[PDB]
RNA sequence: CACUGACAGGGAACGUGAGCUGGGUUUAGACCGUCGUGAGACAGGUUGGUUUUACCCUACUUAGCUGGAAAUUGCGAGAAAAAGAUUAUCCGUAAGCGGACGUGCGAGCGGUGGGUGUACGGUACGCUCACC
RNA sequence: UAAUGAGAUUCCCUCUGUCCCGAGUUACUAUCUAGCGAAACGACAGUCAAGGGAACGGACUUGAAGGGCUAAGCGGGGAA
RNA sequence: UAAGCCCAAUUAGUGAUUGCCCAUUAUUCCUUUGGUAAGGGCGGAAACAAAGGAGAAAGUGUAGCCCUUCCGAUGUAGAUGUGGCCUGGAGGUUAGGACGAAGCUUAUGGCGUGAGCCUAAGAUGGACCGGCCUCUAGUGCAGAUCUUGGUUGGCGUAGCAAAGAUCUAACGGAGAUAUACUCAACAUGCAACGUUGGAUACUGGAGCGGGGAAGGAUUUCGUGCCAACGGCACUCGU
RNA sequence: GUUUGAAAAGCACUUUGGAAAGAGAGUGAAAUAGAACCUGAAGUCGUGACAAAGACAAUGGAAGUACCUCCAUUUCAACG
């Protein structure tokens, strides 16, 4: 007999299996489509999540009820130290797939790059990339570098480079990892001879985030969801909770199937891992590509808001610290907790809708505290509400006593 | 009348045996089978480390829904435990076997534990009281352990 | 499957010559899909090692729309309880042919698994198969003797590209690049092919004449 | 009655009680009407009336470990591969064509050594040990 | 028929997590270890689609799956 | 250019037969077994030492008196036959056993269609017992929600979750501070017991207070003591 | 059933352990006759040595083969 009333089923069935991610980092399963009429350019960049805040900006949207009026939008801060290129891979088309031809290396690799090869670096011989380093400038090894660079020019359709996050310029105390996060970034643009020349030129040289993205564009954010353990069916799938007088329990799915087919189906919601899942989340509009504090002591300062202040709030981002490097600022949320490495990748969606072409100018960036209720935008404003306090008048008493 | 196996050279091999241990059979099974190829001093080291809970006893036959632990990757297992009452009763038996090596004239630092065998003893009867007026058994299941150890030197 | 160091040191302790088993390589351009599959399913099960090549060129009788619907009725089948345990629907022409061979084998015994792993079934002609001897053909299954020429037929590479099989264009550029390469190799040695036949006509009258009228009785002149 | 773009019709042991609920049918109490001499009857009305067990196999959900292409073995040799496949340095294309350390002492491409500044802090680039 | 009722029913006020529509915290469990240690149950066992059949198969016919072994769940089957 | 439908062939207008694949059927050849079975031989023909051989019974049924011939053979419920098998005891006969009987054990073969029998080996046993003819019966197990004893998977699993709660130091105790080297200690003896002191709580006078009935009948008390019991523990204990 | 053995000759003594016990010695024809002790079954279990083996649950039939075999029988010279 049919179900007596209709509701749409619970949970998208295309995000199955809802199992833990195989790896903690965001990894692109597909790059944008290669336009060979463009100029060669990188397509992804790894940033780390550093809390979130909100902004104020006026809206250019003709027809809308909020046209030329100021909105408050939440933004997420993603710290981006530059990544250093260490390799060049090239992939050739087969009827099986897309096979790797080989990789050249940079002749000089970082300590934190070849730390990724060790479960224990400090208690080790540390001699990785040590025979490749010395063979690469022999007579036969300078041949073998140019041997496989030519094999890219013959067989490869896809040229990628291998970068790593360069975590020692990320002077962060809470991201506790010291080995670098390694991914491959695909070159798109030009023919294969024009991709390798851009792959050779930025080799053993750091690439900075504002050379990959622009200020008022969008991107995809490949990132791994915040993990929540084993959760039941109400938290995980969002099923309705049963009436109060139910025996053995409320937070269950009552019927898990008919008598026939005499099996539980994959469509029936069950309990298990919730969170720590990979998500791609397209069309994340970017609002500000920031600049390091060694360059910019005044990061959150706008034309329309001349308060001299950085992007880091009062008392720091909660659980994270201070944004010490370049940063991107995206509209809204990205999947994952703070401190987690995330991949900003160029969009595969058509970036032609009038919401996505819109140029962004800000008017205010909230640099108030995220601990408690934020009240002051700078520490100069808290020293004008509060005058000299007691601990200041006895520090001024030690400074006169000397 | 009890030893399943005899040593090669009995003049270089010390025996030890427990009559009725009154530990659990299914825990003294794995406490004792893990030392069946070890030297005497490496087998004694393992038991002082199971008590400190730094190494574990791999439960490979009578495991059956015990919790899985991080320390059983030493033995190629996933689940093992720290059965401290079967451990410290096997330490009294390794100390008997090495006392039986000294009075034979042998160096106990060269003794490899050949032949561990644990078998089931006669069970002991108690009683538990269930619902609705029922009475149902509460057995003990003790064990028989035996070992020699043969000296292998030079 | 690359050979391990146990399988590589024994080819150095014993000085193993490079070995190739007796492998029959069928060129399946313009073959009936199930008539070639039944000839192959019997030979594999008589102990023949068979490499099958050019599976995107196999033909199935009928309109392309007809045979494409019969694959989509096959793709309608899946285990509803758990489709990861379901019928697995292979879209490559090289994998459509392996299935059609396999459904003619005793698949659930070891003798029929030793015969389905004797079949390889590439599509296009890969670089390891090109220079390993002349390809063979199945003349009782070749569409010009088996299909009435007024009836439509269906190339398997075209039926399969519209139901899946995202490597149609890759195969078409690997086989355009081969026939260009293999026709450059064949304009070469045309002064080697003509060199021998102008030496095998010149070997006559340089050889004794009592071995030529026995070479003309059997028609080998 | 009202909203809606619309409030389609059904199946799955009249899907689904170790999922629930127990209103209703479907006991023992009691009342009423009609019936019966009575005990009682009533696809008649009424009220009150224990809903037990998973720790097993599978299925499904997640979570670990780990072999194996003769799917454990045969030594049973098949590369979506190079092109001496007959001897043997590479580079770049087929006709062509670039150079390739010379004989324990030397040299060359090089991994690590000492002192006064350059590119986007510390890594690179100037000017004793292996191999040819 | 006033008074009385752990009696049966209906509406209204106050009231609220009964509900919209769920969330979050606590104690105790579960869960992991030490000690101790059962029972129910048990032909043999245990992946499915269709066909046939004592006319709802785990075993038979033809197909489709299936590397081994585990921990926590769970209530679709075992006409449990 | 069927591997579909309807007709038709048998290697094709060539000259005449039966393309070939599969049975517990058919034909035929062996072996068994039973007949409403059918025949023959059974007065030792002669002869023959060791250093051509053995048998030959007047017979229902045997290791069938021996040959030759012919036909049948499955079967539930059921009937019957069996010089058919097996177990306890009895009457007779003939033999085994401390140089190893019964019993038990089995990659111990042998042979019987079979029920079964017999040999061998026990690094098993330690005193009884076999074969044949008769006689006798408490005489043959796989299942009766069979009886009694034991064992087993589940399974080191479910659990041992009401009555708030214990901590500390010193002593006691076998219950520790327990280590093969070239090791300073942590990372290689953990957990758990009693007593007194101290800290912290609880019961809260309808008390985990102090006495009696009924019921119990030594649980009282001291001293030893820890096998089993006090569902964990014990050095404590009703 | 107490039926250990012919007879307690019922394990002195040694040294590990707090002890139960263990390792040796000893008695006896026998201690794998050591105390509810002759024989010591089946089921079930441990251990040493091996044989292997995907997932067809297992068992089963037929017919070969591979390896094994404290088994039987036959054959070894102008002979089977
Ligand atoms: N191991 C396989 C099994 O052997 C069993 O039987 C075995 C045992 O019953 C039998 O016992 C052996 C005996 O062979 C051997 N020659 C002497 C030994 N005394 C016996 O052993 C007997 O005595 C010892 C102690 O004395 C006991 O521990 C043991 O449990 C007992 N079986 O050895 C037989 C094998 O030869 C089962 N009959 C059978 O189910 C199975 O095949
Ligand atoms: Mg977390
Ligand atoms: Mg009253
Ligand atoms: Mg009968
Ligand atoms: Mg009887
Ligand atoms: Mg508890
Ligand atoms: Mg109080
Ligand atoms: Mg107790």
């Amino acid at each position: 007999s049919h179900c007596k009333f209709e509701h749409p089923r619970h949970g998208h069935l295309g995000f199955l299996p809802r199992k833990r991610s195989r790896q903690i980092r965001g990894r692109a399963r597909a790059f944008p489509k290669d336009d060979a009429t463009q100029k060669p350019h990188l397509t992804s960049f790894m940033v780390f999540k550093a809390g979130m805040t909100h902004i104020v900006r006026d809206v250019d949207r003709p027809g809308s009820k909020v046209n030329k009026k100021e909105v408050v939008e939440p933004v997420t801060i993603l710290e981006a130290p530059p990544m250093v290129i260490v390799g060049i891979v090239g992939y050739r088309q087969t009827p099986v797939g897309l096979k790797t031809i080989g990789t050249v290396w940079a002749h000089h690799t970082s300590v934190e790059f070849r730390r990724r090869y060790y479960k224990n670096w400090k208690q080790s011989a540390q001699l990785a990339f040590s025979r490749q380093k010395q063979f690469a400038n022999t007579k036969e090894g300078k041949v073998a570098e140019a041997r496989t660079l030519n094999a890219f020019a013959k067989k490869a359709s896809v040229i990628r480079v291998i970068a790593h996050t360069q975590l020692r310029k990320l002077r962060n105390h809470r991201v506790g990892v010291k080995k670098a996060h390694v991914q491959e970034i695909q070159i798109n643009g030009g023919n294969v001879a024009a991709k390798i020349a851009l792959a050779k030129s930025l080799l053993e040289k750091e690439v900075r985030v504002d050379s990959v993205f622009q200020q008022s564009e969008a991107c995809d954010v490949c990132s791994v969801t915040k993990g929540h353990g084993t959760e039941g069916v109400v938290k995980r799938w969002g099923v309705a909770c049963l009436p109060r007088k139910t025996h053995r329990g409320l937070r269950k799915v009552a019927c898990i199937g008919a008598w026939h087919p005499a099996r539980v189906m994959y469509t029936v919601a069950r309990a298990g891992q919730h969170g720590y899942h990979h998500r791609t989340q397209l069309n994340k509009k970017i609002y500000q590509i920031g600049r390091s504090v060694a360059v910019e002591p005044n990061q959150a300062t706008t034309t329309y808001d001349l308060t001299a202040k950085t992007i880091t709030p009062m008392g720091g981002f909660v659980g994270y610290g201070t944004v010490r490097n370049d940063y991107v600022m995206l509209k809204g949320s990205v999947s994952g907790p703070r401190r987690r490495v995330m991949t900003l990748r160029r969009p595969m969606a058509p970036q032609t809708s009038r919401h996505l072409k819109e140029k962004i100018v800000l008017k205010f960036i909230d640099t108030s505290s995220k601990i408690g209720h934020g009240r002051f935008q700078t520490k100069k404003e808290k020293n004008q509400w509060f005058g000299p306090l007691k601990k200041d008048r006895i520090r001024r008493e030690e400074r006169l006593r000397k | 009348t009890h030893y399943s196996r005899k040593p090669q050279v009995s003049s270089k091999s010390a025996k030890a045996k427990v009559s009725d241990l009154r530990c659990h059979y299914k825990n003294t099974f794995e406490t004792a089978n893990v030392i069946n190829g070890m030297p005497l001093r490496k087998a004694q080291q393992l038991y002082r480390q199971v008590l400190a809970k730094t190494r574990c006893i791999p439960f490979k036959r009578y495991n059956g829904k015990i919790g899985r632990t991080a320390q059983a990757k030493e033995w190629g297992q996933t689940k093992g435990r720290w059965p401290r009452k079967s451990v410290v009763a096997m330490m009294s038996l390794l100390k008997n076997a090495e006392a039986n090596a000294i009075e034979k004239g042998l160096d106990p630092n060269q003794m490899v534990i050949k032949h561990v065998q644990v078998d089931q003893a006669a069970r002991m009867r108690r009683r538990t009281y269930r619902a609705h007026g029922r009475i149902t058994p509460y057995m003990c299941s003790p064990c028989h352990v035996q070992l020699f150890m043969s000296e292998k030197k030079e | 499957a690359f050979p391990s160091r146990k399988d590589a040191s024994r080819a150095q302790r014993k000085s193993a010559k490079k070995h190739r088993p007796e492998i029959i390589v069928i060129d399946l351009k313009d073959h009936v899909l199930g008539r070639a599959a039944a000839v192959v399913a019997k030979q594999l099960l008589l102990g023949k090692k068979i490499t099958v090549v050019r599976c995107e060129q196999l033909n199935i009788a009928g309109t392309e729309i007809r045979n494409k619907i019969k694959y989509l009725q096959y793709l309608r089948k899946r285990k509803l309880t758990n489709p990861t345990k379901g019928p697995f629907h292979h879209r490559a022409p090289s994998d459509v042919f392996v299935r059609t061979v396999r459904s003619m084998l005793p698949r659930y015994t070891k003798r029929g698994m030793k015969a389905l792993n004797s079949l390889v079934a590439y599509e296009g002609i890969p670089p390891n198969v090109v220079r390993t001897g002349g390809r063979v053909v199945i003349p009782r299954a070749q569409r010009h003797v088996c299909y009435r020429s007024e009836r439509p037929y269906t190339v398997l590479g075209n039926m399969c590209k519209h139901v899946g099989w995202k490597y149609s264009d890759v195969v078409a550029n690997l086989e355009k690049a081969r026939v260009e390469k293999a026709s450059r190799h064949h304009e070469k040695q045309a002064k080697l092919r003509e060199a021998w036949k102008a030496a095998r006509k010149e070997a006559l009258a340089k050889m004794p004449k009592h071995n030529v009228e026995v070479l003309k009785k059997f028609g080998y002149a």
